[PDB]
């Protein structure tokens, strides 16, 4: 019906819409999120093991 | 713990006691799954804008019915936070002969899934009245339907209603057997499948509700206590 | 009443099986609270019922290894009178918790509603403090009927056994009455369908862990006392290894709590 | 016709999976090997929280970090202090069951849903009172699925008419739905920018959905399974997802693409929640083989495991500090590992 057909128009709209999106290399994401990682790596308490002074929960 | 964090232990406290005063009423409070669909006995049976709940009292036990009106055509959806349920009700019309293959299908579905495999269902049967006046009428015969009627004989442990003429009985129990064959085949476990025969406007039903689930919990039990 | 326990050709063979019963029952009895003691965390070893059976195999265990140092004391002499009452205290405990266990497992055969009620303030109650009223109640005027010159035990040729004989008796009569209805009952479930087997199994079962083998004491003490006494020093000296074995390699619940309890230690 | 449509919307997306190939040049599995492995973890819980009355489904923690929720199949939604293991309220509500936990940012409003198609907030700091209803909020024929608060005013959720749909808490009216979704919707997780979300079915699938024009920005890839839960990155550029299929996915939002596969052949059992951490050099995974599993991110190594719980995990969470963390299971406990 008419509602099917809007939906339709629509997705079609959505999908020809999806391809103007820009587009980078994963690799550059990659070091973004290694960076990320690094950067912050000595501000907290799960990855590197803090001493029990500076520990609320111990 | 300084001069100030002992308010909040005493209130802490007091929520633990009315927990705990809860559980008194949530431990003893028995709950069921009613499943059923259109064309049956839903509203009379529910007589006596999503999830829905009666209450009623039987014998001094509280106990629990639960009846949706927004369930879609998937059912495993919500099924996962069903497996606390003590017993499964299912409710069907055997009053059309029609709309009957799609209910054995659906008992099927119910008793062959994984996770809840540890539920029993509790049978029922609706519109007797219904039925009575198809069978001894010659337009929906039940041998065109099903072409098993010719080889079938009514078997000993039967109880029938005075002033049945053998056609009726035969019915009844062909709907019986014909419901009772899928549960056999799979099981063996801690679930059974236990046929009902009650009528539509009666006051019998909270008694076989209450023999059923008695039934249950006692071999449960028994069979927690290794006995079996 | 005329006790003829062992006059000639029953002596031998008696002391010596009850050390054995007696090592076995304490190996396996102290192999099973261990057993309980490690299995504590998790959900399944946490009810009513096995803390029942927990405190019941202690007090089994401590009254066996009670009698079996109380075989090896000199008679008239005070710690030997001290520890009789003791003796007594302990066996009418595990009479009683025995007869606490019957009822439960009658409210929760017959009576399935209401099982789940949390009465551990009164089961305890009713355990520990009715073998505590009957001792008050005997030390009250039982006093010189508590020491003999043959042992340490207390003299049977006085009539201050009543204290034991009685309470026996209304447990095996708790017992018998028990037991038939739990048989009736699994045998119209079973009638519903290896005729004698679930039947056996169920008899063996609640044998030994809830004692209906105390029967054989009033044959033994008297009427024909030639051959009812082997099957009563086995089957009563040995109430350990039969508890241990069934209800702790038998129970399905066991096992798997057991298994769960491997896993986590062998994770980390 | 539908067939013409049908036929016309296969080289799209033809193409779009070839740029997906084109992108793609390595993996994280190629690039981060130099670092140095987390190591073995001895994480040893001292808190443990009890006194549910019955099997709980979802948590979440305050901006204070001080505050977490909880709520049971018996209909009690309680606030505790993870500090002197207390509770400060306790809020019964009509719906006896529940299925979605929500904390505002403030601190003021909880958000509780699930199967009643109603959705309820509590104003937690009345002037004068106890804790009363605010404003109850309904119009979606599906069951509630799960919610995050987004503003103190507009608060996004997703239910069980396979559409998301956000609503003001002025006039309580459905502004812009968002549909699309042909499956069951069943996750949602949002985003430090206020402006995208994304969102999970059971149709293996997931939508990047705006809040502002709502319109389905991105797309991602197959699942091979119901997806349950989901999770997004602190820099906002990525998220994880979970579903039954045992495998653990990590898809970047600027990549759109699967990069890590959570494979291990032991594991059978599903997963049920994920979170991340600020570092994002770890990642905690509830798991329905009866315990919960750590799982390094930049590595496709294990990091220890974290069992305890009696019965399978079905919520799981990180403080906004990023110093304890705290897993919900069926058993009626809650743990909480510093
Ligand atoms: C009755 C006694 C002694 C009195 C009592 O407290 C119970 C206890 C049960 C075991 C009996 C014991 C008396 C000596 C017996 C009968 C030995 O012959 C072997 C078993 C012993």
């Amino acid at each position: 019906n008419t509602a099917s057909i809007a939906q339709a128009r629509k997705l079609v709209e959505q999908l020809k819409m999806e391809a103007n999106i820009d587009r980078i290399k994963v690799s550059k994401a990659a070091a973004d999120l290694m960076a990320y990682c690094e950067a912050h790596a000595k501000e907290d308490p799960l990855l590197t093991p803090v001493p029990a002074s500076e520990n609320p929960f111990r | 713990l300084s001069a100030e964090d002992k308010a909040a232990v005493e209130r802490s406290k007091m929520i633990e006691k009315q927990l705990q005063k809860d559980k008194q009423v949530y431990r003893a409070t028995h709950r069921l799954l009613l499943l059923g669909a259109d064309n049956s006995g839903k509203s009379t049976i529910v007589k006596q804008s999503g999830i829905f709940e009666t209450k009623f009292q039987v014998d001094k036990v509280n106990f629990h019915m639960f009846d949706v009106g927004a369930q879609r055509d998937e059912r495993r959806k919500w099924i996962q936070c069903f497996n606390d349920v003590t017993a499964i009700i299912f409710v069907v019309d055997s009053s059309d002969y029609n709309r009957l293959q799609e209910a054995l299908n659906d008992f099927k579905s119910i008793w062959n899934n994984r996770w809840l495999r540890t539920i029993s269902v509790i049978l029922f049967l609706n519109k007797q009245d219904l039925l009575a006046e198809k069978v001894l009428a010659g337009k929906s015969k039940i041998e065109d339907y099903f072409p098993e009627f010719a080889r079938y004989t009514t078997p000993e442990d039967a109880t029938p209603e005075p002033g049945e003429d053998p056609r009726v009985t035969r019915a009844k129990y062909f709907i019986r057997d014909e419901f009772l064959r899928i549960s056999t085949a799979s099981g063996d476990g801690r679930h059974y499948c236990y046929p009902h025969f009650t009528c539509s406007v009666d006051t019998e039903n909270a008694r076989r509700i209450f023999n059923d689930c008695r039934d249950i919990i006692q071999r449960m039990h028994l069979r927690q206590y290794e006995l079996l | 009443v005329v006790p003829l326990e062992l006059a000639r050709g029953h002596q031998v063979a008696l002391s010596s099986i009850s050390y054995v019963g007696c090592s076995l029952s304490v190996l396996c009895l102290v192999a099973t609270l261990v057993t309980f003691a490690v299995l504590s965390s998790v959900s399944t070893i946490r009810n009513q019922r096995y803390h029942i059976h927990a405190n019941l195999s202690f007090a089994v265990l401590v009254a066996q290894v009670l009698l079996l140092i109380s075989f090896r004391l000199e008679p008239g002499t005070t710690p030997c009178q001290v520890m009789a009452v003791l003796l007594h205290y302990f066996f009418l405990s595990a009479f009683a918790w025995m007869l606490v266990e019957g009822l439960h497992l009658y409210s929760m055969v017959i009576k399935v509603f209401g099982s789940e009620d949390s009465k551990h303030r009164y089961y305890y109650g009713m355990g520990w403090g009715f073998p505590l009223l009957i001792c008050i109640i005997s030390l009250s005027f039982a006093m010189d009927s508590y020491g003999t010159s043959n042992n340490c035990w207390l003299s049977l040729a006085s009539g201050a056994i009543w204290a034991f004989v009685a309470p026996a008796l209304f447990v095996i009569v708790v017992n018998i009455g028990i037991l038939i209805a739990v048989t009736r009952v699994i045998s119209q479930i079973s009638a519903d369908n290896s005729a004698f087997k679930l039947t056996a199994k169920a008899v063996a079962v609640l044998l030994p862990i809830l004692g209906t083998s105390w029967v054989f004491g009033v044959l033994a003490v008297n009427g024909c006392a030639v051959v009812f006494q082997y099957m009563f020093a086995t089957l009563n000296s040995l109430q350990g290894l039969f508890i241990f074995l069934f209800h702790c390699l038998l129970n399905s619940e066991v096992r798997a709590a057991f298994k769960h309890k491997t896993k986590v230690w062998s994770l980390t | 016709e539908l067939d013409q449509l049908r036929q016309e919307a296969e080289q799209l997306k033809n193409q779009i999976r070839d740029a997906r190939k084109a992108c793609a040049d390595a993996t994280l599995s190629q690039i981060t090997n130099n670092i140095d492995p987390v190591g073995r973890i001895q994480m040893r819980t001292r808190r443990t929280l009890r006194g549910h009355l019955a099997k709980i489904y979802a948590m979440h923690w305050g901006t204070d970090s001080r505050l977490l929720v909880s709520a049971s199949q018996d209909g009690k939604l309680i606030i505790w202090d993870s500090y002197t293991t207390n509770k400060v309220h306790a809020i019964p509500l009509r719906s006896s069951w529940v299925m979605t936990c929500a904390y505002a940012p403030s601190g003021n409003y909880v958000a509780c849903g699930g199967l009643d198609n109603i959705c309820s907030i509590y104003n937690l700091k009345t002037r004068e009172g106890n804790v009363r209803v605010s404003r109850e909020l309904a119009g979606h024929t599906g069951y509630l699925s799960c919610c995050r608060f987004l503003d103190d005013n507009q608060i996004v959720t997703s239910s069980g008419d396979t559409t998301c749909a956000l609503w003001d808490i002025e006039t309580g009216q459905q502004t812009t739905t968002f549909t699309g979704h042909t499956g069951d919707v069943m996750s949602l997780s949002l985003a430090p920018d206020t402006r995208l979300f994304v969102s999970g079915a059971c149709d293996a699938s997931a939508k990047l959905w705006d809040v502002r024009e709502g319109m389905c920005r991105q797309t991602f890839t197959g699942h091979e399974s119901d997806i349950n839960a989901i999770c997004f990155f602190p820099n906002g550029n990525a998220f994880a997802t979970g579903s039954d299929d045992a495998t653990c996915r990590l898809f970047d939002l600027r990549a759109d693409q699967e990069l890590m596969t959570y494979s291990h052949d032991n594991i059978i059992c599903g997963i049920t929640s994920v979170s991340f951490s600020k570092s994002g050099r770890l990642l905690l995974a509830g798991y329905d083989d009866f315990n919960c599993n750590v799982w390094d991110a930049l590595k496709a190594d294990r990091a220890g495991v974290l069992a305890g719980h009696d019965n399978r995990v079905s919520c799981l969470g990180v403080t906004d500090d990023g110093m304890a963390v705290a897993t919900g299971s069926w058993d009626s406990f809650l743990k909480i590992w510093n």
